[PDB]
């Protein structure tokens, strides 16, 4: 039902709208 | 404020942490000061946390009602929509004029470059935080705040 | 994050005892609009949503909704198509819910894969929602209707992650994209 990954390089978003 | 005092305002005397900014806490439940799990009344060690005010005419300055408007406005270079009775003027090109834009005031060179802006961008910024290039709001063309000679 | 391509993941959850003693986030995406709505529901067990098949879907996910003082309909919300990774991050700081969202295709195995792909920005607005507790909502389909009884039949694959305060060194790209990043910590 559960697993565990990691995330590489993933999960980044615009701050700012710049 | 009633004579014979108004009822319809709470304040939530008691509450169990402090509140973040922003936020509403409407939660009627009753503040279980003591350690006996309240069981949704009254009791000696949880009383009701929201209390009623006693607004009366007869009272002095400052204990009366006053109401209190807050504005919370974002000033952040970004695509808005409210921009005063500010009236708008011509797009003349490769020349030393002034631009204001939505309030970003300041003396430079439009070029119309090629610059590729998202659609929740508006305005760029240079390293030293100089805006550079900016969105136009009426046209969907970008152009650039070079300074001039 | 989810890689599913059948409409099942199209709506979340958002509240701090998911009661109707406390107020609750219901956000729900439909096939040609999406409703967010602020109000005291009272979520079961097993919320989900149920559908009569095509169309007259049936919100059985709470069992009451009195104060509704927030409401919000966009219809631009995070389906992204139907042809695969949608990712999105949301973030309730200062009492504003931002959300943000990114569709990249998939062309590896059933693994997170390599590069970059930023998140764009979706939507802002404010609950004021002492958010502590979520859940996903999902779309049965069991070709017929199903009754507000929890544990349906859900005989008939998306990721979690959690955010933390990072220092971030992000690095433009010649066209403005981000195509590199390094976590200080």
């Amino acid at each position: 039902t559960q697993s565990y990954t990691n995330s590489f390089t993933r999960g980044v978003y615009y701050p700012d709208k710049v | 404020s009633k004579p014979s005092g108004n009822y319809n305002y709470l304040y939530r005397l008691l509450r169990k942490s402090k509140l973040k900014p922003f936020e509403r806490d409407i939660s009627t439940e009753i503040y279980q000061a003591g350690n006996k799990p309240c069981n949704g009344v009254a009791g000696p060690n949880c009383y009701s946390p929201l209390q009623s005010y006693g607004f009366r005419p007869t009272y002095g300055v400052g204990h009366q009602p006053y109401r209190v408007v807050v504005l919370s406005f974002e000033l952040l270079h970004a695509p808005a929509t409210v921009c005063g009775p500010k009236k708008s003027t011509n797009l003349v090109k490769n020349k030393c004029v002034n631009f204001n834009f939505n309030g970003l005031t300041g003396t430079g060179v439009l070029t119309e470059s090629n610059k590729k802006f998202l659609p929740f961008q508006q305005f760029g910024r240079d390293i030293a935080d100089t805006t550079d290039a900016v969105r136009d709001p009426q046209t969907l063309e970008i152009l650039d705040i070079t300074p001039c000679s | 994050a989810s890689t599913e391509k059948s409409n099942i993941i199209r709506g979340w959850i958002f509240g701090t005892t998911l009661d109707s003693k406390t107020q609750s986030l219901l956000i729900v995406n439909n096939a040609t609009n999406v409703v967010i709505k602020v109000c005291e529901f009272q979520f079961c067990n097993d919320p989900f949503l149920d559908v009569y098949q095509w169309m007259e879907s049936e919100f059985r996910v709470y069992s009451s909704a009195n104060n509704c003082t927030f409401e919000y309909v966009s219809q631009p919300e995070g389906k992204e198509g139907n042809f695969n990774l949608r990712e999105f991050v949301f973030k309730n700081i200062d009492g504003y819910f931002k959300i943000y969202s990114k569709h990249t295709p998939i062309n590896l195995e059933r693994d997170l894969p390599q590069g970059f792909s930023a998140l764009e920005p979706l939507v802002d607005l404010p609950i004021g929602i002492n958010i502590t507790r979520f859940q996903t909502l999902l779309a049965l389909h069991r070709s017929y209707l199903t009754p507000v009884d929890s544990s349906s039949g859900w005989t008939a694959a998306y990721y979690v992650g959690y955010l933390q305060p990072r220092t971030f060194l992000l690095k433009y790209n010649e066209n403005g994209t981000i195509t590199d990043a390094v976590d200080c910590a």
